[PDB]
RNA sequence: AUGGAGAGUUUGAUCCUGGCUCAGGAUGAACGCUGGCGGCGUGCCUAAUACAUGCAAGUCGAGCGAACGGACUGAUGUUAGCGGCGGACGGGUGAGUAACACGUGGAUAACCUACCUAUAAGACUGGGAUAACUUCGGGAAACCGGAGCUAAUACCGGAUAAUAUUUUGACGCAUGGUUCAAAAGUGAAAGACGGCUGUCACUUAUAGAUGGAUCCGCGCUGCAUUAGCUAGUUGGUAAGGUAACGGCUUACCAAGGCAACGAUGCAUAGCCGACCUGAGAGGGUGAUCGGCCACACUGGAACUGAGACACGGUCCAGACUCCUACGGGAGGCAGCAGUAGGGAAUCUUCCGCAAUGGGCGAAAGCCUGACGGAGCAACGCCGCGUGAGUGAUGAAGGUCUUCGGAUCGUAAAACUCUGUUAUUAGGGAAGAACAUAUGUGUAAGUAACUGUGCACAUCUUGACGGUACCUAAUCAGAAAGCCACGGCUAACUACGUGCCAGCAGCCGCGGUAAUACGUAGGUGGCAAGCGUUAUCCGGAAUUAUUGGGCGUAAAGCGCGCGUAGGCGGUUUUUUAAGUCUGAUGUGAAAGCCCACGGCUCAACCGUGGAGGGUCAUUGGAAACUGGAA
């Protein structure tokens, strides 16, 4: 425009939705109000641990687990990995990243951490996927 | 000693030979592996600006985030950028102690500087990495002075580069002058480490 | 009141001082008036110490009170001495 | 010492010994560059008040006079 | 000159447009796997949630009365108390606040200021009490109330005293100013000394310094699907009271005042120096350090005081928690540790006043969870390690194999070699300058002396800490892992599975011959760290001022008439608001950059510059823009 029109009607940046916004919210149990915390993870309740099916294009049948954050907040959560030990009331550390074929599942859950145990045969990607030093 | 690993292999990967002139590079001058007597595919751009950066930074036993720190403070020094930088890393102790002709390889240096032989302005410095200037006097630790090692590299070093005063009588150095482009190695590419560092 | 007193500004173990003209319920390396000089005990031997002249002898005047090492600091240049002469 | 000066217009004589005066100047864009015309309105002090709705004056600050007025009338040069 | 990199992805194929994604740098980070050391830092971002328990503000017996108590008349203590000063500092937190709160620049001829300094004038004369103590009562504590005594630098009354107030004459609007010549009325202390005086208590005036207070120009979040806001509101006249101006408050007048240049309202937020990112322009942020502000369980109020409407002060209300003989009482960690709770997440219920700073004291000293140090945490930055020289890129073993070999690989034994580290066994800093006391002179004032200021040299002391650090022996021994390898993007093979199990940032892979899944070898990138997640800038010219566009990709209102605003033909004269060029003042310090010096280097520290403003005042120029003719 010109110079006169933007000094009426300075240039206006678009805002950036972020992904993961359950992790950008905390709570406040005495005031009953929703805060704004922009955690790394967040801890939350198995409250149902199932299989999902994939986007179109693959096929494979994918676990993942409907948690309940720290938050009043519900969400979906893959597990990564071969073998996990998580059924309802299963306590879960959440962090963020989606996955692309299952439509609804946003966050993953971390392996070896609190109550929920790493890949048994992991050998190479130990630090992904939990589990430990063999021998 | 932070590498503490096979200066051949790295030799083999690399194009140059690093230690030990030419002793590495003349069974197998291909790379190491399972796939190294095979043949090699090209290089793109990353992969030779990468190449020439680990010539550099392995020839010198120096590690990341210290070579980038000394080629951050060569920036800052009028001239070309890509001369200060080699002239820096041949002022190191460990380098200056070797190019001396004290040690017979770069290795072995670091453990002379390391463990505290030699005593630089008679002041016992044991950091590999301590920047000498001109005008200064690297000596060799009295105690020290009847170490075979020492003494045994002491005859065959030969060439002492023009920048460094070497006294076969006790066992002194005096870096008398700024290292220039021509005494440095010449097998490096000071303009592709310049270049892999703006990317 | 106004005092003449050295902060701190070194690190763990390697104090240093600057001779500052402060008010006494200011903070020891807080709100200041004027920097005096500098006071390096830890120097090699001798604590090397840097006074200046004309605004040290203008707070004296003014009623500013030097504390217990400024006075030691302030003599060592003869600063309490030229004080006294002029009554 | 010296108290601020400004010259502006009367914009408002409704009130008795008060006049507002309007002091306009100009403000540049910080990122454009561009010098803006803005106004600011000045309400001044004037017991015997002679100056009448656009009449340029000449204003000059003064202790708090109410809880607004800040300015006295200093010179009346225009007639309208 | 010191500074600017792209790539993948729409199609049968192409060029555009356009979005998405990745490669970089960061953080008070958390999580996963690992983990040797040191030096500098950093460490409840959430519940301004609730707090068990310890400490965080006392000092002066040279102000003075003790039942005082008590060496030996009784040194010394403060048991307890009156009195003075301090408790308004220092420390903590960011709830509230969109405001002259904060930054910058000014103004106050509308202002207060204890201690500190200097100059003067003084400090006269009397009186009555009361703490403490004794003895009676109450009450379950907490405490409370009677009588009888006793001091003070405690209190009160007179004397005298200013530039204090009233009336008098001799500028920048409210004026300021210092002479005059009258009236009223405003004080005080003693203590410990020496031969009347010294010191440090005092009172009154001045100034200075310091610390506060108020006002103003400019700057400083989002929303217009928040458009009309206010009625002490806005101005005036009186009165009051405030350190002081002022609707600050109250009466009476008038109808005023602000607002598309965003009144008001809603939501959010402590502000700044500064930090991160970027080539820059900019964008994001307001941990640690420093300046300002506000707050102290929530909410009102005043007292004392120079200064508070007061974190470890008072009164009241409220919500909690505790005691009670039920009438009544006590409490406030957003001080330092620490506990519970919330959370992904953030530490010892430590030592010392040895240094610096602060309060009180003549000082010795006392207090100081300020501060100086230790404990824990790879949380970060920096530095050093975990070995080196020769040595067959052949052992034996894995993995492939074209069965010939190849690769791990000079890697390993193998000999020599070092002790950075580590162990033990001896030395062992700096930080220390003092204050006081002691002597010695000098200066001022002295009748003189004591005493004070100054000058010198003596004596003293360290939490850290037997800790840095050094020196001897001894050993390669006790010290590497993490992620990748389809392309972006450095690193490929075999086996297992067979659109399953699973991987994935995007393009996507996996359906018996996956360099994309899992494993094994090898490789490569880093390394006491390596990856993932969360958030910001970049790449993004993808808000384009620098630096984009609107025929068909998104975009010209259906078209006029027109108001504010924005812009505006040629010449001359003038002005100087913009513009340009100087000079002053300031833009604190700490930060960034440059240089230099000290830690063995570095991180770090310290010095000196530089830089930083729509800044203020004041000259100069007059082409352009602006004003006038």
């Amino acid at each position: 425009p010109t110079i006169n029109q933007l000094v009426r009607k300075p240039r206006q940046s678009k805002i950036k939705k972020s992904d993961s916004p359950a992790l950008n919210k905390g709570f406040n149990s005495k005031k009953k109000k929703f805060t704004d915390l922009n955690s790394p993870q967040k801890r939350g309740v198995c409250t149902r641990v199932g299989t999902m099916t994939p986007k179109k294009p693959n096929s494979a049948l994918r676990k993942y687990a409907r948690v309940r954050l720290s938050n009043n907040i519900e969400i979906n959560a893959y597990i990564p990995g071969i073998g996990h030990n998580l059924q309802e009331h299963s306590v879960v550390l959440v962090r963020g990243g989606r996955v692309k074929d299952l439509p609804g599942v946003r966050y993953h859950i971390v392996r070896g951490a609190l109550d929920t145990s790493g890949v048994d045969g992991r050998r190479q990607g130990r630090s992904l996927y939990g589990t430990k030093k063999p021998k | 000693a932070r590498f503490r690993g096979s200066n051949w292999k790295k030799s083999r990967r690399l194009g140059i030979s690093l230690s030990g002139t030419g002793k590495e590079l003349e069974k197998r001058p291909y790379a190491p592996g399972q796939h190294g007597p095979n043949q090699r595919k090209k290089l793109s751009e990353y992969g030779l600006q990468l190449r020439e950066k680990q010539k550099l930074r392995y020839l010198y036993g120096m590690t990341e985030r210290q070579f980038r720190n000394t080629f951050d403070i060569a920036g800052k020094k009028f001239g070309v950028h890509g001369e200060n930088f080699m002239i820096l890393l041949a002022s190191r102790l460990d380098a200056v102690v070797y190019s001396l002709g004290l040690a017979r390889t770069r290795r072995q240096a670091r453990q002379l500087v390391n463990h505290g032989h030699i005593l630089v302005d008679g002041k016992r410095v044991d950091i590999p990495s301590y920047s000498v200037k001109p005008g200064q006097t690297i000596s060799v630790r009295e105690k020290s002075q009847k170490l075979n090692i020492i003494v045994e590299s002491v005859e065959i070093n030969n060439f002492v580069p023009e920048y460094l005063n070497f006294d076969a009588d006790s066992l002194t150095g005096t870096f008398v002058r700024l290292p220039e482009r021509s005494e440095l190695p010449a097998e490096i590419n000071e303009q592709l480490i310049v270049e892999y560092y703006s990317r | 009141a106004v005092k003449i007193r050295l902060t701190r500004l070194g690190s763990k173990r390697n104090p240093f001082y600057r001779i500052v003209v402060a008010d006494a319920r200011s903070p020891r390396d807080g709100r200041i008036i004027e920097q005096i000089g500098t006071y390096n005990p830890t120097s090699a031997n001798a604590p090397e110490i840097k006074v200046d002249e004309a605004l040290a002898l203008k707070w004296l005047n003014d009623g500013a009170k030097p504390t217990d090492t400024v006075h030691n600091i302030l003599s060592k240049e003869g600063i309490m001495k030229k004080f006294d002469e002029q009554k | 010492n010296d108290r601020k000066v400004y010259v502006g217009k009367v914009v408002s004589d409704k009130m008795d010994k008060t006049i507002t005066v309007l002091v306009e100047t100009y403000k540049t864009h910080k990122l454009y560059g561009k010098r803006v015309k803005y106004s600011k309105k000045y309400k001044t002090h004037d017991e015997n008040n002679s100056a009448k709705l656009g009449d340029i004056v000449k204003i000059q600050e003064t202790r708090p006079l109410s809880a607004t007025k800040r300015f006295r009338l200093v010179e009346i040069v225009e007639e309208s």
